[PDB]
RNA sequence: AACCCGUCCUCAGUUCGGAUUGCAGGCUGCAACUCGCCUGCAUGAAGCCGGAAUCGCUAGUAAUCGCCGGUCAGCCAUACGG
RNA sequence: UAUCCCGCCUGGGGAGUACGUUCGCAAGAAUGAAACUCAAAGGAAUUGACGGGGGCCCGCACAAGCGGUGGAGCAUGUGGUUU
RNA sequence: CAGGUAGACAGUUUCUAUGGGGCGUAGGCCUCCCAAAAGGUAACGGAGGCGUGCAAAGGUUUCCUCGGGCCGGACGGAGAUUGGCCCUCGAGUGCAAAGGCAGAAGGGAGCUUGACUGCAAGACCCACCCGUCGAGCAGGGACGAAAGUCGGCCUUAGUGAUCCGACGGUGCCGAGUGGAAGGGCCGUCGCUCAACGGAUAAAAGUUACUCUAGGGAUAACAGGCUGAUCUUCCCCAAGAGUUCACAUCGACGGGAAGGUUUGGCACCUCGAUGUCGGCUCUUCGCCACCUGGGGCUGUAGUAUGUUCCAAGGGUUGGGCUG
RNA sequence: UUACUGUUCCCUGGGAUUGGCUU
RNA sequence: GACCAGGCCCGGGCGACUGUUUACCAAAAACACAGGUCUCCGCAAAGUCGUAAGACCAUGUAUGGGGGCUGACGCCUGCCCAGUGCCGGAAGGUCAAGGAAGUUGGUGACCUGACAGGGGAGCCGGCGACCGAAGCCCCGGUGAACGGCGGCCGUAACUAUAACGGUCCUAAGGUAGCGAAAUUCCUUGUCGGGUAAGUUCCGACCCGCACGAAAGGCGUAACGAUCUGGGCACUGUC
RNA sequence: GUGAAACUAAGUGGAGGUCCGAACCGACUGAUGUUGAAGAAUCAGCGGAUGAGUUGUGGUUAGGGGUGAAAUGCCACUCG
């Protein structure tokens, strides 16, 4: 088990490590988004389609979505035979937003906060919090199987697992700290 | 794999979300008796709603050439695009597993 | 015209094959560059009967040879109808 | 055609399901709902269509024969791209 | 009698170095540095290599010079092969490195086997055993016209004592004598005996059921040294702060004290210095949580914020956890 | 204990105990 | 009315239970247990103790005896025989002592040469064609025998998962049931319940570091000077 | 009660590795003692107590061993 042998055993192991801890932080912060929080949503309009000369469009292309209020949004349709479909396609979708009618534009209104809804929501917050602490701990949890597998296999000497594993542990933890840095942002913007 | 394919747009122009989803429904239908064809014809279509008069509909022709003397007519319609891709696709799978039957009836 | 008689070419990308391009000319037409048809020369590609597949034909038929016409000033007709 | 007695049905799905009870070593049997949901489900028979059902017959339908296409080059049409 | 066959049973082995031991790594030889201008010189100090190869890459005689850059020339281009010019040892010398070598120790050609036999004055090295160079003499020879050169390779790693055995040779001995068996002698061969001065022809683990002889020469607790680390301050001020570096934070970096953290060293204690936490009972320190008294404020007031003097006194009861 | 060298139980062959007629 | 003379209830883990155990720090979840299963033994039995004679087993006879594992009862006890074991097989290959077709050497009655060469008989030796068992190799069977029972990619119409599929490697890749457990490192996992507040306790999820089917799996009334949490009553424990 | 049985109500009977609890055999907790009264006991409670029970007398098994409801426990205060 010479240097030169940790120093590649190391960093083949970690290298998996810190290529997989940046897919979870990432995805992790997609679960985020995708609660929906009713903040601003020049995004959840993006992905309900619409149907224009039978072509299947999304609603860029066809319209415009603007933000007067963090609680609304405008709807300006260049085509006024293109403005029934917006309206069919988001009722379709079952997003939770029950659109309006001037004659010209599509109006919506997101709902207000309430304190049954918080709870359930809040619920829903710490459960991706859950999941994303599993991940890591998973990633820590098959860390150490190779250092293992390494020293049955007579390649390592149990001094430098213990200082491999003890060091690993160190580089987890910091991620471990993003995660909780995401979630008290997060629990701010409950209130 | 290793199938060429050939779309028209009949009545209209022919997106690219469109043909990505047209590879991905025969892609299943096709690929299972993929050592038997060599082609895989396509023709939409659309009519009515502000094109035409009577209600809006949309035609999906699929035509299939096999290797060994197969021909194949699959037309059908509903009220969507994605739709009549889907009824079409489904028919081709019922025809293409009938033959197979036919020639390993032994 | 295929065909008959006679000379030459003797299995070669060849006296097979005639694409591509340059030069020099003609006819139609107010007009021929994009975008017509032809002549005279010189260049002389690929191609050695052709995968998986697939078409026609049961008698003067298939195969093969050439002729005519319509539209048309002219003609991209190797088409169409005989 | 008639009389006497027993059991059994009252649209379909949910469902012979769930709870509870009796029996059974168990597997399970018997008894047996409701919420919610559709405007049908179903029977006989006819007519066509269809059948890797049966029987018969026909067309260059196959087979057999002759010559081609698909390859090469060049006409000429369609798509596609381009404009 | 022989072959095979159960740790059922017996007798034994199971290396050392080591900033404690173990897991690891290493064990012999050569080269450079550390090595302090002779030589020699340690560390678990820094870099790399050897366990050979060549029948010519040996010996002798003899003739040559590589490499780089530019220019010219078909395929040919940065680069094959060819001509010329310029700088001159920048190449190469079977392999690691150092040192050395240019009409050469490098690169070719011709003949050849001295890659001999029997020796050897005198030296270098040095605990011992080993190891290294070598004028010169005889013999019989190679190359060269001759003088002269040659006892393997430009040099330094390419290796293993002794016992025993094996092959070949031999004018030696031959257990009464003659022979023979066998042995000696000469020439040479056979171990990754690599733990490489090799304990045997032949050997691994476990003990928390344990035991003895010893050691503070040697670990764990504590003390002490050190202060990386930790804690607590200071220096510079790029910026944040509506503008305004210093009300409050202060990056980038720098200079300190303290001895409560985790550690390094292993100095006291192994014919004993009994451990974590808790109960009870103290007592000191200030780098100040509250109480007393002040300054500044981006201090209106109340309430803070930061900081100075100040250690007199005080600093709760419970749930979970050893 | 699949550490080294051995012992024992056990299995097997030759010989003794051990002989006759046939194939 | 003194002395004498049961505290009780709800829930969970282990073991079925009565019993046995480290005399002098461990009474238990360990041991035993009824039962269940595998294998051996046809009596001059196997097995066990002996140098042997012989003894026990047994004055018994396969519904009996010995040995291994498991451990009432209830529902069940899966996959792999490549390897290691055990059983059986017998074609060939390897093969001891021993036997002996022969071959070879030493000695020398003699012969010859010029001290040496050759050499009969007899004696003493060496080598060994061929014959030569079991065992092993080899061919099958056997898991309530020792034992083992995998990885990497992609895919569902919002994400997220992956019913499904592809590939590599093994003898085979963990089936029922259970699961932060007497097993879970991360860990005081997470949600729920209980408490004014619960690193312990109960229920559930499954990312099972490293459950798993007779070294048995999941449950189980009763029992326990067993471990573990909560509550009523009681009290100088406080 | 039935065709006869199965099944079923009383009485008799007094079973159990049954229950409470002395002797007897054990030794779970705590205190005390710990140069002890005692080289394991005293005090207060505790377990089994018709059974796989306890006990006397007289005997058997002896160390490369014996014995062991198996702890490496016991074999004359001594047992890897
Ligand atoms: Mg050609
Ligand atoms: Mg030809
Ligand atoms: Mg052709
Ligand atoms: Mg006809
Ligand atoms: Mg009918
Ligand atoms: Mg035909
Ligand atoms: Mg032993
Ligand atoms: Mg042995
Ligand atoms: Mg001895
Ligand atoms: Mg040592
Ligand atoms: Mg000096
Ligand atoms: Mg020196
Ligand atoms: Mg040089
Ligand atoms: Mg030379
Ligand atoms: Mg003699
Ligand atoms: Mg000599
Ligand atoms: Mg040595
Ligand atoms: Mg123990
Ligand atoms: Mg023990
Ligand atoms: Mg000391
Ligand atoms: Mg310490
Ligand atoms: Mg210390
Ligand atoms: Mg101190
Ligand atoms: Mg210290
Ligand atoms: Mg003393
Ligand atoms: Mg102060
Ligand atoms: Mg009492
Ligand atoms: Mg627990
Ligand atoms: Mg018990
Ligand atoms: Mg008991
Ligand atoms: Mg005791
Ligand atoms: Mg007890
Ligand atoms: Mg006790
Ligand atoms: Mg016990
Ligand atoms: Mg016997
Ligand atoms: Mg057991
Ligand atoms: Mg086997
Ligand atoms: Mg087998
Ligand atoms: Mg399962
Ligand atoms: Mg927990
Ligand atoms: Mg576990
Ligand atoms: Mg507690
Ligand atoms: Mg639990
Ligand atoms: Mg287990
Ligand atoms: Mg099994
Ligand atoms: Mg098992
Ligand atoms: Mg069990
Ligand atoms: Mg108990
Ligand atoms: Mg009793
Ligand atoms: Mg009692
Ligand atoms: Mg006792
Ligand atoms: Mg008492
Ligand atoms: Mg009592
Ligand atoms: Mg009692
Ligand atoms: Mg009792
Ligand atoms: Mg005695
Ligand atoms: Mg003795
Ligand atoms: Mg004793």
């Amino acid at each position: 088990a010479t240097m030169e042998e940790v120093e590649a055993e190391k960093s083949l192991i970690e290298t998996n490590t810190k290529q997989r801890m940046e897919k979870t932080i990432e995805t992790i912060r997609s679960n985020f988004n995708s609660v929906r929080t009713n903040r601003a949503s020049p995004t959840m309009l993006d992905r309900i389609e619409v149907e224009y000369y039978g072509t299947p469009v999304s609603l860029k292309s066809i319209a415009q979505i603007s933000t007067p209020d963090a609680s609304s949004l405008l709807i300006s349709p260049y085509d006024k035979s293109s403005l029934k479909a917006i309206e069919k396609a988001i009722v379709t979708s079952q997003l939770g937003v029950s659109p309006n009618n001037d004659g010209e534009v599509i109006r919506l209104s997101l709902p207000p906060l309430t304190s049954d809804r918080r709870k359930e929501l809040a619920k829903v917050v710490s459960k991706l919090a859950e999941e994303g602490k599993v991940a890591v701990r998973n990633i820590r949890r098959d860390a150490l199987k190779s250092y293992e597998k390494l020293e049955k296999e007579k390649k390592l000497s149990e001094d430098n697992v213990k200082d491999l594993s003890a060091d690993l542990q160190k580089l987890t933890d910091e991620y471990m700290k993003k995660v909780e840095s995401i979630y008290k942002q997060k629990e701010q913007e409950l209130m | 794999s290793s199938v060429k394919l050939i779309l028209q747009g009949r009545n209209l122009e022919v997106s690219d979300n469109v043909r990505s989803h047209v590879e991905d429904k025969v892609g299943k239908s096709v690929a299972k008796h993929s050592h038997l064809v060599r082609e895989v014809d396509v023709r939409l279509s659309a009519r009515g709603g502000d094109l035409s008069k009577g209600p809006k509909l949309r035609r999906c022709e699929v035509t299939l050439f096999t290797k060994r003397h197969g021909v194949i007519r699959a037309e059908e319609d509903a009220e969507s695009l994605y739709s009549s891709i889907d009824l079409v696709s489904s028919i081709i799978q019922r025809k293409l597993r009938k033959i197979k039957d036919k020639v390993s009836d032994h």
